């Protein structure tokens, strides 16, 4: 069977879109956004997420990983592709040659 | 399936051997790699979404100690 | 391994640039003469 | 308990036997070094 | 004759070939037996010399 | 307090070290098809790629670990990216784990040396062009190392994850101590974060590749 | 105490072997800079040497800092 | 040292033979490199 | 910037008194789930639908517990 | 008070190990020098490699610095 | 009370040898770079010298640390 | 006692000079690869060179390893 051509239409690669659209009608488009800080505002002042050395550990790694992702991203995104329809493209032609030899023959 | 059931019979229902619920993880997990993975021009928000779930869970195991470092009381 | 020859280049062509250089910038007094007992009339089929 | 036979130990059957024999060796010394490590604790 | 309407039935089978984004490799070896693997004299990964890889 | 995130971590009671250490193989999907998705083309690329340099130096019979020295950088180039991730225990810091990667593919590498070509392997001891007087002192050099090359693996592997999650970790508790102090200055101590966090990622692949080359060298050496 | 005192002077004092390693990583990353002026043709084949000589000399730092952290805390 | 508490050790050892050995190279087996066509 | 004020202008906003009668009436649907139990009638879909906007508002009465206080990190003595 | 002490012989026993980097950043731009001289097309190329093996030194650097904090202040 | 905290001192001191061993693999590693530049049809026969120089580098480190155990456990 | 103490400092701090050695195989094998890659037909001239600077400089290491074991069982 034939893969499909997109995903699942991720919002900052940590929420699906299936989120959003499930919370729009009854909270609005601001809906689960404000859910978010109202989370990570508790999390940090009721001591749920303790400040640590990790913390700044956490957005260095976190950091370079949404920066390598933006600056390397659409390059790997399409040598991915290149592979393919290269690949691709080397049946197809091998594929019409060996009707040639079967052709003439 | 649950998403559209209402009874508490539905906890019961299921199949709990050992077989049982590691199919409800083999399904569950080629739910998830045919959306966000097994697709032509997929993105890396297959992969950030498995870390995101897989920091969540190496946090909760290690909050026994990191409460031993909160700056506050109350 | 040099730049022009990392540019398809090779000594030959190299040096056929150093040398015009340096009879570019030889003094009307030696210019004539130097240009003419080292110019090229070969021709290619 | 099939295809334990079948997708679990027919691919990795001429591994486990021929190839990896020596590492199996190996990995008795490995086991009597851990044991003994906490042997000594 | 024999020879043609062989021929010719082998070139509508490869006029016919599964379109490959729908192909596996086990069925493009039956298609082009080139592309298949000689698992017997390479019986371990990748059953192939390395540098052919 | 300091050693906290290298000890064996366990929630309600259950060691969760095995649902870690059984993870690095969920992020690797494979397919029978001959098209596929954008992550399995990439991966068998890479797989291409780094079976075609750790195997090609080796003879027919070393490249029948070929699936033993591809399957082995893929397990520790995964483990290792597996433990930048805030929190993450990365089960490459433990001696234990790293002694059981290291002794058997050592063990394995010179017993095929010592139960085959033995009497080839008795030559490595001895280099070609040696004259003899003070042989009698070279062979204390090339047994005890050997004796503890696998212990210079797990060791190599072990202190440089660690020491690179330890300075992480202080360099970061820096940052926390300097931001309710003069704060031009934390964001001069946390660019140095940021450059040795894209230092721990080059060596976490460094040590993964290292970790299988010595692994390789010891076999193309016994094969 | 002597011996908690002790333990302080021997891991300040094992934690000098990093002076090696970091000596010869400046070879290394100094004889790339070398041998890539000679032949940049090569860039990736030096880099893979570069790497190779940064792991396998840096790493005989950290058997310093082994013993600087085995006797620190682990007696 | 946490490295040096030998009472968990089995519990890094076996769940890592399980991965080194049977889970890694299993999916390592299912990527095949077919030979290029005339 | 202007996007997330143009949309706080409509629901991050202080109600008007004429939902409050029509607010207190759901209240009273409800409260008739909790006296015969139409809490049975609910699937699980909209179920936690109706736990996490609790949850959404009841991050409100935390964020004015901090702004009550004014400090972020737990109690400042 | 010998404990408090015992500090200062490690502390300062320990950042010698930074003499290492003092080494190894000499040699990077000390290659840098004879590299440039022999190609000096790749101005722009080996700077940053020097860049690379400078900041490679501090890496082996910090390590000592670190067991020169532990001593000295989480002991 | 005092020979338990002398060997402290002494295998801290012991181990420091380790970094003759972290200049030595780098010039090893230095000259594998260089050496290989100029003659790169000769990498499989270099680098089959590299081996041997760091493994006999590497083997005169590891008899510090060696001593440095054998002093701070057997005796 | 004070003499088995200091008898473990001694010869823990006699075999630093390891350190010599272990950055002296690393030169003699270094530019071995600098001497084979440009004048490979003496492979055989060049490598009896190398082993006699490896036996000659390692030479040296064991005088200091010998040394810490006099002042530890010798006397
Ligand atoms: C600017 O210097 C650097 N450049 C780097 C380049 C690359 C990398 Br990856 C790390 C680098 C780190 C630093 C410093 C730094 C500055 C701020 C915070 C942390 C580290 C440094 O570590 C110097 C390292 N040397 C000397 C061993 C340092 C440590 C401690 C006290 C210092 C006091 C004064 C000056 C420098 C001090």
């Amino acid at each position: 069977p034939p893969l499909p051509e997109y995903g699942g239409k991720v919002r900052y690669g940590l929420i699906p879109e299936e989120f959003f659209q499930f919370l729009y009608p009854k909270t609005g488009v601001t809906g689960p956004y404000v859910l978010g800080t109202g989370l990570i505002l508790y999390a940090l002042s009721k001591e749920i997420y303790v400040i640590s050395a990790e913390t700044f550990t956490a957005l260095s790694v976190l950091g370079v990983m949404v920066y390598g992702i933006k600056k390397y991203g659409p390059f790997v995104a399409d040598f991915a592709d290149k592979l393919n329809e290269q690949k691709l493209a080397q049946l197809e032609e091998a594929k019409q040659a060996s009707i040639q030899h079967i052709q003439n023959a | 399936e649950v998403k559209l059931g209402e009874l508490p019979s539905w906890i019961l229902m299921r199949d709990f051997s050992p077989s049982g619920i590691f199919g409800a993880f083999q399904r569950g997990y080629y739910r998830y790699y045919n959306k966000y993975i097994n697709v032509k021009k997929g993105s890396i928000s297959g992969i950030t979404m498995v870390l995101a779930c897989y920091v969540l869970f190496s946090y909760s195991f290690s909050y026994k100690h990191l409460k031993h470092e909160r700056l506050r009381k109350y | 391994v040099a730049y022009w020859r990392q540019a398809g280049l090779s000594y030959i062509r190299y040096s056929q640039i150093c040398a015009k250089a340096v009879r570019d910038a030889l003094k009307t007094e030696f210019k004539a003469n130097a240009e003419k007992t080292s110019g090229s009339n070969v021709k290619i089929v | 308990l099939q295809s334990i036979i079948k997708n679990i130990w027919i691919p990795m059957k001429p591994y486990y036997t021929k190839v990896y024999q020596e590492i199996w060796i190996g990995m008795g010394l490995m086991g009597f070094i851990v044991y003994k490590i906490r042997a000594a604790d | 004759k024999a020879r043609i309407v062989e021929y010719e039935k082998e070139m509508e089978k490869m006029k016919n070939l599964i379109p490959f984004d729908q192909m596996t490799i086990e069925d493009l070896n039956e298609a082009f037996p080139e592309t298949k693997l000689d698992k017997k004299k390479y019986p371990y990964w990748p059953h192939q010399p390395i540098e052919n890889l | 307090n300091l050693f906290a995130s290298f000890i064996a971590p366990t929630i309600l009671g259950l060691p969760a070290a095995v649902l870690i250490i059984l993870f690095p193989p969920l992020l690797i999907p494979t397919s029978k098809y001959l098209i596929n998705n954008r992550l399995i083309t990439t991966q068998q690329w890479l797989i291409k790629l780094t079976s075609k340099q750790m195997m090609t130096m080796h003879n027919t019979k070393g490249r029948t670990w070929s699936l033993m020295l591809v399957s082995l950088i893929i397990f520790i180039a995964t483990t290792n990216l597996l433990g930048l991730l805030p929190h993450s225990f990365t089960p490459t810091t433990q001696l234990s784990m790293n002694l059981a990667m290291a002794i058997p593919l050592w063990a394995g590498t010179v017993i095929m040396g010592f139960r085959s070509k033995i009497k080839n392997a008795l030559a490595h001891f001895l280099p070609q062009g040696t004259p003899t007087p003070l042989i009698p002192m070279l062979v204390i050099i090339e047994t005890i190392s050997l004796l503890i090359q696998p212990m210079a693996l797990a060791v190599r592997l072990t202190a440089n994850i660690t020491a690179g999650h330890l300075l992480m970790h202080l360099i970061g508790s820096a940052t926390l101590a300097m931001s309710t102090i003069n704060l031009p200055s934390t964001l001069i101590i946390f660019t140095i974060l940021i450059l040795l966090t894209i230092l721990e990622i080059a060596v976490a692949l460094i040590q993964a590749y290292v970790f299988t080359l010595l692994v390789s060298l010891y076999l193309h050496d016994n094969t | 105490d002597i011996d908690t005192a002790a333990k302080f002077i021997g891991a300040g004092a094992a934690t000098v072997g990093v002076a090696g390693s970091g000596a010869g990583i400046g070879t290394v990353f100094g004889s790339l800079i070398i041998g890539y002026a000679r032949n940049p043709s090569l860039k990736q084949q030096l880099f893979s040497y570069a790497i190779l000589g940064f792991a396998l000399s840096e790493a005989m730092g950290l058997f310093c800092l082994m013993v600087a952290f085995l006797i620190l805390f682990a007696m | 040292m946490p490295q040096l508490n030998t009472t968990v050790w089995p519990t890094m050892i076996t769940p890592m033979l399980l991965t080194l050995f049977l889970i890694t190279q299993l999916k390592m087996l299912n990527t095949n490199y077919h030979l290029p066509p005339s | 910037l202007a996007t997330f004020w143009y949309y706080a202008k409509v629901e991050l906003v202080p109600p008007t008194p004429a939902e409050i009668p029509r607010a207190i009436q759901s209240l009273k649907k409800i409260v008739n789930s909790a006296q015969t139990g139409s809490f049975k009638q609910l699937t699980v879909k909209e179920a936690v639908l109706n736990g996490l906007v609790a949850t959404e508002v009841l991050m409100w009465f935390y964020v004015g517990e901090i702004i009550g206080k004014r400090g972020i990190i737990g109690y400042d003595v």
